[PDB]
């Protein structure tokens, strides 16, 4: 079933369609290949990857179905979930500057599996993958004081403040932007520790 | 008829910072732009950036303004917190 | 208009041998060198030819066409940038034998004064042989005529990102410091400041300070040594490379010396290349310093002997700097007492007591 | 002549001046340093005096 | 007293004006002004720009522009630009000037990265062995007045999509842990029109060649389509419409219409020009007037 998948993705490869009929004849394809289970989900889910990466495809198109394919995928199973954003990410590379919320959204998600897994480490290592000052896209004061300050804690967890201070620290410039309140005391909170475990006491 | 294709095509770019936004909040005055402390005082105008202080953080501010700060208080103002210093920018 | 020019160019562009395309190449000059560029950058192919196969004297002719078009309807600041594209691909494609023609024709056209910057630059070109070939005479005749300028290499003109006048003094520097005479190299500086105002920012100016700054350092006036090696670092970013790395070992020991006021890293100088452990010893070596503590300080003498220890310049210093160190930490301790004997100092300071005895000697008076 | 500027310089500052007038004219002084370099009889006078080296010092000195 | 006191008020108006001034001297024009003609006019320049207070505002104008003439490639005489920067620095002093040189160095390093780039042609490649000719200039943020922000996030056409991603594999090698980040706004490349009987090569900014490469699948294209293909924001779309609507490479579906969103566009095919390879860039004429006079404002 994910080679007939494939079949049908290089068949409309060379495609030079409308936008609105394009992408829901893709999106037909996303659904087949999100109702197969085991090996075939896997698989088909990477060879739709494939094709969404190929140059010949509208960006249009990619940004588009590359947010749709997102969605779908914090419903797999952990292993399938994570498996493919590591090969979505390898191959999303290329062009990299166009799917940057993609990017980011996925590496919310492959960080919320590996915090769970109390893989502390790479669930941090994957957030400072997210761009947020560097890139063309600037995203809201809330979502990256959200992914620094979740940076941070994740350091604190694995016993490095070295690291944390550096996230925390750009925590808290965003946080007094920042209008809700819940998010401002848990970065004081955070910030107190860091100190805590910086052996900086006083403060 | 109706086909195309190119050698070689971009579009002009830059490369920005980790900065946020309001033009690095402790001046008014972006921070390869000199600040008000700075421009006042002429003496030498280095001939790329001036004089910038970089933070643990890897976001940065004027030198002089942290550092007139630094005498009362000797917290950063903007972090509100402890700030010590780390990296040096060219 | 541009159409016929546009078509002659891309069928000259094949023949993929020498012959028959001469003719092919010519018809675009014919229709009138106006523009002049169709008839510039089909010229430049046939020189790229030239050099690979062919003969050179059949290379050099066909390089005077666009010489002897920069008094036609050819746009000077077009033509010099045209010219520096040519000239770079030539100097890495073949020896200084060939070489230097090149530049010597190229001189021949330019007579007449509207031609600051063109003239400046290859003139430059033949300096840097000139060293490199042994001649001592025609190097001499150059720099005479570059020195006829008081502040200048411009008319009011764009590429001045040298200079002439300013040159002649590095290069000048460049062999005073080889020859070593301490003297000759302080006068050289003062003479060469005077002319610095109406300079915009070159590579130039970086390269004179860097002198100045070793002849301050042995004079006494630390100071003088770390704002002339700063104020040179910006421009040596934008070059780059190597010199980067050796300048900013002259930054921090300056630095030192002061007593105290160290920024080699609060102000501005490297921020990804310090993470290589080359550069990473001296930000160590200088935190140990401005904290003034002993143990840390000789530990990095130690392990990361050869990236301070191999410089002559800065390894001179280094006792002094030792000195410095052991004298500051001295006066901290001094306070808790009033009485203190010399064998515990000399223990604590990690040194003999007699050495201890002449530093107290020195520092009372 | 030159050799005598030095040695008067040197010989005519050492016995009247005090430690801060020492260091602030014949020692950081460029001009004078052209003239300590001429002969190193004069200059290691100096040094030997002000570093409480009064025994070379003087054994040069007589 | 007489070089302050006129008939024009405000005292913001004469930055501006010299400025708008400066500008149209440097600009390339018809045929453009001979070595040194500039270099006098310049020098009675100097003069009248002691006078001025508000320098502040004339360091910032004249920065922009110099931005926007080196981006573009359309200044006359390179050597003006340097002469007008000479000129400020004796009056000014040093550091006035340090900003207008940071960005011409800048430019030195870019000029060699494109030669980078042009010469990675003579290597393996079969996708660098196509169409159209090389514009790049990776720059500094902060040492030009160009902010980057989100620029309008655009889709950037198929045409356009290979060549962007090839730079952006190769650049990644000269710098580690550097992005590139687009300024589609100030871009401009060229077009080929296959649907006119004489061909004529446009000069067209990214965003035109984006509203016209919709064309080839259905001949008239909606207003509510483009926003949708082009990806970017309604109010930089308006303007350029209006421009692409204004030359009659887009024409309406009759004689007379004003520019709406409730009609769509179709392609003209009874284009005439009186030049071959013509240009329409470059954003809109209207809005240099429109900056200066929304700047003022503010």
């Amino acid at each position: 079933m994910a080679a007939a998948v494939r079949q049908d993705l290089a068949q409309l490869m060379n495609s030079s369609g409308s936008h609105k009929d394009l992408a829901g004849k893709y999106r037909q394809i996303l659904e087949k290949a999100i109702q197969l289970s085991g090996a075939e989900q896997l698989e088909a889910l990477k060879a739709f990857v494939e094709a969404m990466v190929n140059e010949n495809v509208s960006l249009v198109i990619s940004r588009q179905l590359l947010t749709d394919f997102c969605t779908h995928l914090p419903n797999l199973p952990d292993s399938t979930a994570k498996e493919i954003y590591h090969f979505t990410l390898e191959k999303i590379q290329p062009r990299v500057i166009s799917f940057e919320e993609q990017v980011a959204s996925i590496r919310q998600h492959l960080a919320s599996i590996y915090e769970k897994e109390e893989d502390w480490r790479n669930a941090a290592q994957v957030l400072v993958g997210i761009p947020l000052e560097t890139g063309q896209k600037q995203y809201n004061v809330d979502y990256k004081l959200e992914t620094y300050l979740k940076i941070a804690r994740l350091y604190l967890e694995d016993d490095d403040p070295v690291q944390a201070e550096a996230y925390i620290n750009r925590a808290s410039l965003l946080q007094n932007e920042s209008t809700n309140e819940q998010l401002q005391i848990h970065y004081k909170v955070c910030y107190a520790r860091v100190l805590d475990y910086r052996r900086k006491f006083i403060e | 008829k109706k086909r195309f294709e190119v050698k070689k095509w971009n579009a002009v770019a830059l490369w920005a910072w980790d900065i946020v936004v309001d033009n690095c909040a402790i001046c008014r005055n972006h921070i390869m732009d000199l600040c008000i402390e700075c421009q006042a005082n002429q003496a030498s105008a280095t001939s790329e950036e001036c004089t910038v202080a970089w933070g643990v953080c890897n976001h940065a501010f004027h030198f002089h303004c942290i550092s007139r700060w630094l005498k009362t208080r000797q917290v950063c103002p903007l972090d509100n917190r402890e700030w010590e210093f780390q990296k040096y920018g060219h | 208009v541009d159409l016929e020019n546009q078509y002659y160019n891309s069928k000259a562009l094949k023949e993929d041998d020498p012959k028959a395309a001469l003719s092919s190449f010519q018809k675009v000059l014919e229709l009138e060198g106006e523009k002049g560029e169709w008839g510039f950058k089909a010229l430049k192919q046939m020189i790229k030819i030239n050099f690979k196969l062919t003969n050179f004297p059949e290379m050099m002719n066909r390089y005077k066409q666009l010489l002897t078009y920069i008094r036609s309807a050819v746009t000077r600041n077009y033509s010099e940038k045209s010219i520096n594209s040519i000239l770079d691909y030539i100097s890495t494609s073949k020896q200084m034998d060939l070489l230097q023609e090149f530049y010597e024709t190229t001189l021949e056209a330019l007579k007449d004064a509207k031609n600051d910057r063109l003239w400046f630059k290859t003139n430059t070109k033949l300096g840097k042989l000139y060293l490199e070939r042994e001649e001592y005479g025609k190097l001499q005749k150059i720099l005479r005529q570059l020195h006829q300028s008081c502040q200048t290499d411009d008319g009011e003109d764009d590429l001045k990102k040298g200079t002439q006048l300013l040159e002649i003094y590095a290069l000048e520097i460049q062999m005073y410091t080889a020859q070593k005479n301490n003297k000759k190299l302080k006068a050289l500086y003062e003479q060469s400041l005077h002319i610095k105002s109406a300079i915009p920012h070159p590579l130039i100016m970086g390269v004179i300070r860097e002198c100045g700054g070793k002849m301050h350092l042995r004079e006494g006036e630390f100071e003088k040594a770390h704002t002339d090696f700063f104020e040179a670092f910006k421009n040596y970013d934008e070059s780059g490379s190597p010199r980067r790395t050796t300048c900013l070992k002259y930054l921090v020991l300056a630095n030192m010396l002061m007593k105290s006021g160290i920024n080699p890293f609060d102000s501005q100088e490297a921020k990804p290349y310090k993470n290589d452990p080359e550069i990473l010893a001296m930000t160590n070596l200088v935190s140990a310093y401005q904290n003034n503590d002993i143990t840390e300080f000789e530990k990095i003498l130690k392990t990361n002997h050869s990236n301070i220890m191999d410089d002559p310049f800065i390894r001179e210093h280094i006792e002094e700097l030792l000195r410095n160190i052991r004298t500051q930490v001295l006066i901290k301790l001094i306070k808790p007492y009033t009485r203190i004997h010399i064998p515990f100092i000399s223990k604590e300071l990690n040194i003999d007591v007699a050495d201890v005895e002449s530093l107290l000697v020195q520092c009372i008076l | 002549s030159p050799s005598n500027v030095a040695i008067y310089g040197g010989l005519c500052a050492l016995a009247t001046f005090d430690r801060q007038e020492l260091q602030r004219n014949v020692i950081s002084s460029s001009s004078f340093k052209l003239f300590l370099e001429l002969e190193p009889q004069v200059r290691d006078i100096i040094f030997k005096f002000y570093e409480s080296k009064y025994a070379s010092c003087l054994k040069m000195l007589d | 007293s007489v070089v302050n006191y006129r008939e024009p008020k405000s005292v913001c108006k004469a930055p501006e004006l010299l400025a708008k001034y400066c500008d149209n001297l440097l600009k390339k024009s018809a045929k453009g002004m001979t070595e040194n003609e500039v270099e006098d006019r310049l020098t009675s320049f100097i003069t009248v720009f002691k006078y001025i207070d508000d320098k502040d505002v004339f360091q910032k104008f004249y920065a922009r522009m110099l931005a926007k003439r080196l981006i573009h490639g359309l200044s006359m005489s390179m050597d003006s630009e340097e002469a007008m920067i000479n000129k400020l620095k004796q009056a000014c002093g040093y550091e006035f000037t340090s900003k207008l040189h940071r960005m011409y160095t800048d430019m030195s390093v870019s000029a060699d990265l494109n030669n980078k780039f042009n010469n990675f042609i003579k290597n393996q490649d079969t996708v660098i062995d196509l169409g159209i000719s090389f514009q790049i200039y990776v720059l500094q943020a902060g040492a030009w007045p160009l902010t980057q922000a989100p620029s309008s996030t655009f889709a950037i056409p198929q045409e356009l999509e290979k060549s962007v991603q090839m730079f952006e594999l190769f650049y990644s090698q000269h710098f580690s842990g550097r992005k590139l980040t687009w300024l589609h706004y100030l871009c401009t490349g060229e077009v080929k029109m296959n649907y006119l009987g004489k061909p004529y090569v446009a000069m067209v900014t990214t965003y035109q060649m984006a509203v016209l490469l919709a064309f080839n699948n259905s001949e008239t294209v909606s207003y509510k389509e483009l926003q949708d293909s082009t990806q970017m924001n309604e109010k930089e779309l308006t303007k350029t419409i209006k421009s692409l609507l204004d030359v009659k490479m887009i024409n309406h579906d009759s004689e007379k219409e004003d520019i709406d969103a409730e009609s769509s566009f179709s392609l003209n095919m009874n284009f005439s020009s009186k030049r071959t390879k013509f240009k329409i860039t470059t954003s809109m004429q209207k809005d240099t007037p429109q900056e200066m006079e929304q700047t003022r404002s503010a």
